[PDB]
């Protein structure tokens, strides 16, 4: 079957490079155009350009021109494509494709899995975890809702589990926002019986590890 | 009454058993005489379909291209991954000779003699042949060289021209002739080609109002190859066995369209290189030094390939740049107007 | 340029509907030249259609293309849960915009709680008020924070989950940032939502300092 594997995802900051690898497998690689495409995140696929194998020579967008300095370029023996971009700019977060047409059918793209990169100025930071402490007002026989602010980190991903995993019933995790500091901020909720708040611990469990940070942090009734 | 078909076809050639020269050795023990006596029967009110995007003759002068350079040059080392291999790299004669593409028994080659022609679509005045006219394995990029000419307008050829990764041959009705050297004249690489301004750049501005036409009349601007091997981004070419890359810059030069200085003669700085991308596929060649003393070819510019810019900009302008996609492409250029059906 | 024009921009069909996508051109086109594509969040596209009609191998019989000229279809029958999806049309180098396939359920009003912040971040000088929303359809909320009576606009971010594959709900939280000083100036926050399931908007509030 035809394949295509990306390199993994990557942290810049603004005015560096990163070269992005697509290496392909299932079919003879000389014989197919590999294009480039591009996803900032929330928004539409953007076609970037291709390159032929068959003598490396390119056909680059003209919608990005001027506005992101790309290199394709190919290695035939180890049959892997690459993508060079140079002097980034925070715009130029986003996830890159590479894809391959279908046989016969240059623009129908088999898809390779993506390339997150972000650019950004801002530095590793391991995030500071806050109590979302369940209301004191809680219907006594009802539904009491908890979770765990994970705040002020960079760069993604942080993962939040609750109990070591022995809690996933009502859990929701959300997705991060970026703050205008620079650095991301989630919160993780669970809902959980009214009743268990004064016998069972809540511990959310957060790990960062960009900045090797661990962190276990109990969430309990506030005090009075 | 005949049908579209694919069938083995064979080749015949004038070439001569005394002769060194590859592609004279190649096509002696290859290809059968010449027909002494052509026989062309023009049809009487048939219309016919072409596509020479779609055509197996193309491919089978491919293999045949292939095979030949594979029997003929001796570079001191092959290389291909891993596999390195040495061997004696004396200088060889190299310069290609027409070959003629034949069908056998039971079928026939139709041949499309419609004046603005395209390659592809129906064809009102059709003639049946036993055999091609005599082309030139031409191995080149960018430049088609020493093939035919259309006989009347410019013409432009592609699959379609609104898809980016089609191939542009475009095909003209006067050569223009390039001169290139290596004098004796100290970098023995170093050479030239020398092409008349005021010939090259009357028909690149007609070549650029072609374009137009297909353009809905936008603006047609040429910019040098993106990226690619330097066989992708120069004019490469042999010329006596050496390996030459030209750089075209100034043979697409967007001033002398449409004001001082672009009559005279174009010179193009080239180079011969002694370590090569093979056209073939995958594989590096190192050839000897170039020979001494004067290396001079005088070459017909005949065609154009060209790749269009694709992505999407608020377009006064469409941008093309030189080279093909294909080595099959230059096959192409010259097939474009014959196709195999069967007899029944 | 070909420029794609998707529709809709989103449907909301329950699973056993078939869902109709259209993909519609500026300029007639050459059934080849168009592919569909699926994208769940989070993932990869995923050929569906080659060549304007053809099912890419390993690709369910329930995805059918379609069209012609000017105006392409991709159908798919019997939804499951996997195909709510976003659906991607391309053309040449060119991409429709996307039509999102949502799961419809019965409306279900969020669950709304109000969260203080914490005197550990408070001693650090700032200060995340949180409102979360839970688990209601359909998507559409609007939640409103509140301080001492006064709008707040500006001065939050919200961040929603995908639908949930499980019961199609959506959860939501709401987080107003203040520097400590400036939560020290007020008393009451509270966190107003207007959501279809709620025959009037819910508040929830809490009064600084108090328990
Ligand atoms: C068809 O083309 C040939 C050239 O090979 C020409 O001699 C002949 O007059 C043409 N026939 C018609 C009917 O135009
Ligand atoms: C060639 O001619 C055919 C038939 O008239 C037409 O359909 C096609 O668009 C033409 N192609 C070019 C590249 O002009
Ligand atoms: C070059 O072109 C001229 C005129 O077009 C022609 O007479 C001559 O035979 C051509 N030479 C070669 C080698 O093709
Ligand atoms: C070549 O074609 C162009 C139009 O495509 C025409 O203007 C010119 O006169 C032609 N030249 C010859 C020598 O036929
Ligand atoms: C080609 O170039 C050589 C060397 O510059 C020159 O002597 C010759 O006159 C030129 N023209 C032809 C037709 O050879
Ligand atoms: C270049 O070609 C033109 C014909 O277009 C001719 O008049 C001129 O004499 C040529 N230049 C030289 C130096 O021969
Ligand atoms: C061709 O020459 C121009 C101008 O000298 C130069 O900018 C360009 O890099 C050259 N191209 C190649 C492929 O060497
Ligand atoms: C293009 O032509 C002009 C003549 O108007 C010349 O001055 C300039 O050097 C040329 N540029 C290149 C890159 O050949
Ligand atoms: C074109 O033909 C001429 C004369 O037949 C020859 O000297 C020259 O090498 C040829 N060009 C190429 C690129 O084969
Ligand atoms: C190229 O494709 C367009 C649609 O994208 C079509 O209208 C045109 O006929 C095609 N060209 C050829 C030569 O088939
Ligand atoms: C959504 O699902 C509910 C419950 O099954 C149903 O009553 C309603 O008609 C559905 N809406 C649509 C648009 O299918």
């Amino acid at each position: 079957q035809v394949r295509l594997v990306q390199s993994g995802n990557q942290v810049r900051k603004p005015g560096a490079s990163v070269r992005i690898s697509c290496e392909a497998s299932g079919y003879k690689f000389i014989d197919h155009f590999i294009h480039w495409v591009r996803q900032v995140p929330g928004h539409g696929l953007e076609w970037l350009g291709w390159i032929n194998p068959r003598g490396g020579g390119v056909n680059y967008s003209r919608s990005f021109q001027g506005k992101l300095s790309m290199t394709m370029t190919r290695d035939n023996f180890e049959e892997t494509a690459y993508l060079d971009l140079s002097k980034l700019n925070p715009g130029d977060t986003a996830v890159y494709f590479c894809a391959r047409g279908f046989a016969g059918y240059e623009w129908s793209f088999i898809w390779g899995q993506g390339t997150l990169v972000i650019v950004s100025s801002a530095s590793t930071k391991g995030p500071s975890v806050f109590p979302l402490a369940p209301s004191s007002k809680s219907t006594s026989g009802g539904t009491a809702a908890l979770g765990c602010l994970v705040k002020d980190y960079f760069p993604e991903p942080v993962t939040v589990s609750w109990n070591s995993g022995a809690l996933t019933s009502g859990v929701h995790t959300f997705p991060a926002v970026l703050q205008s500091s620079g650095l991301y901020s989630l919160s993780s909720v669970v809902t959980v019986p009214s009743s268990s708040l004064g016998t069972q611990t809540y511990i959310c469990n957060v790990n960062h590890k960009p900045s090797n940070t661990k962190v276990d942090k109990k969430v309990e009734p506030k005090s009075c | 009454v005949w049908k579209d078909a694919d069938t083995t076809l064979f080749c015949a050639s004038d070439a001569k058993a005394h002769e060194t020269e590859v592609h004279n050795v190649w096509a002696t023990h290859a290809c059968v005489p010449t027909d002494p006596n052509p026989q062309e029967i023009h049809l009487e009110n048939v219309t016919e379909n072409f596509n020479m995007w779609k055509n197996n003759m193309v491919e089978q002068m491919q293999e045949d291209v292939i095979s030949l350079w594979d029997q003929s040059l001796q570079p001191c080392v092959k290389l291909t991954g891993g596999s390195v291999i040495k061997q004696a790299c004396p200088k060889i004669s190299f310069d290609p000779i027409p070959i003629h593409y034949c069908t056998p028994a039971g079928y026939v080659i139709l041949k499309c003699n419609d004046k603005n022609f395209n390659g592809t679509g129906p064809c009102k005045n059709v003639s049946s042949v036993q055999c091609t006219h005599g082309i030139k394995p031409v191995v080149s990029t960018q430049l088609l060289l020493n093939g035919s000419l259309a006989e009347e307008e410019i013409i432009i050829r592609s699959e379609n021209l609104t898809n980016n990764a089609k191939t542009i041959i475009v095909h003209l009705n006067k050569s223009v002739e390039i001169n290139c050297t290596r004098p004796s004249n100290g970098d023995i690489r170093k050479a030239y080609c020398e092409i008349n301004g005021t010939k090259w750049n009357k028909v690149l501005k007609q070549v650029t109002e072609k374009l137009k036409e297909h353009f809905n009349n936008k603006t047609i601007i040429f910019q040098p190859p993106s990226g690619g091997d330097l066989e992708i981004t120069m004019h490469h070419f042999n010329c006596r066995g050496e390996f030459f890359y030209c750089n075209t810059t100034q043979l697409f030069n967007n001033t002398c369209i449409g004001m001082k200085g672009c009559n005279g003669t174009i010179t193009l700085p080239c180079k011969i290189k002694q370590i090569i991308n093979m056209w073939q596929g995958t594989g590096q060649a190192m050839y000897a030094p170039p020979i001494d003393g004067k290396i001079n070819c005088v070459s017909n510019i005949t065609g154009i390939l060209l790749t269009r810019d694709g992505g999407a900009n608020n377009t006064s302008n469409e941008t093309f740049r030189p080279g093909g996609g294909n080595i099959k492409d230059n096959w192409r250029s010259e097939l474009y107007k014959y196709k195999v059906v069967q007899i029944e | 340029e070909i420029v794609l024009t998707q529709s809709p921009g989103t449907l909301s069909l329950s699973p056993g509907e078939t869902a109709t996508l259209s993909c519609r051109t500026s300029q007639g086109i050459l059934s080849n030249q168009l592919a569909w594509h699926q994208q769940r969040r989070g993932q990869p596209p995923r050929l569906l259609i080659y060549g304007g009609s053809n099912r890419a191998p390993g690709i369910p019989e329930r995805f059918t293309g379609s069209g012609s000229g000017t105006d392409f279809v991709l159908t798919i029958k019997r939804l499951e849960r996997d195909d709510f999806a976003v659906y991607y049309c391309q053309i040449l180098e060119f991409f429709g915009r996307g039509t999102r396939v949502e799961m419809n359920r019965t409306v279900a009003a969020p669950s709304v709680f109000i969260f203080p912040p914490s005197d550990e971040q408070l001693k650090s000088g700032t200060a995340s008020v949180v409102c979360l929303l839970n688990n209601f359809y359909p998507r559409e909320a609007k939640v409103q924070w509140k301080v001492d009576n006064a709008l707040q606009s500006g001065n939050s971010q919200e961040s929603v989950t995908e639908q949930d594959s499980k019961d199609s709900t959506y959860s939501l939280s709401s987080t107003l940032t203040l520097s400590k000083a400036d939560y020290e100036k007020h008393k009451v926050y509270a966190c107003e939502v207007t959501h279809q399931g709620l025959s009037s908007p819910v508040t929830k509030s809490f009064n600084r300092g108090e328990c």
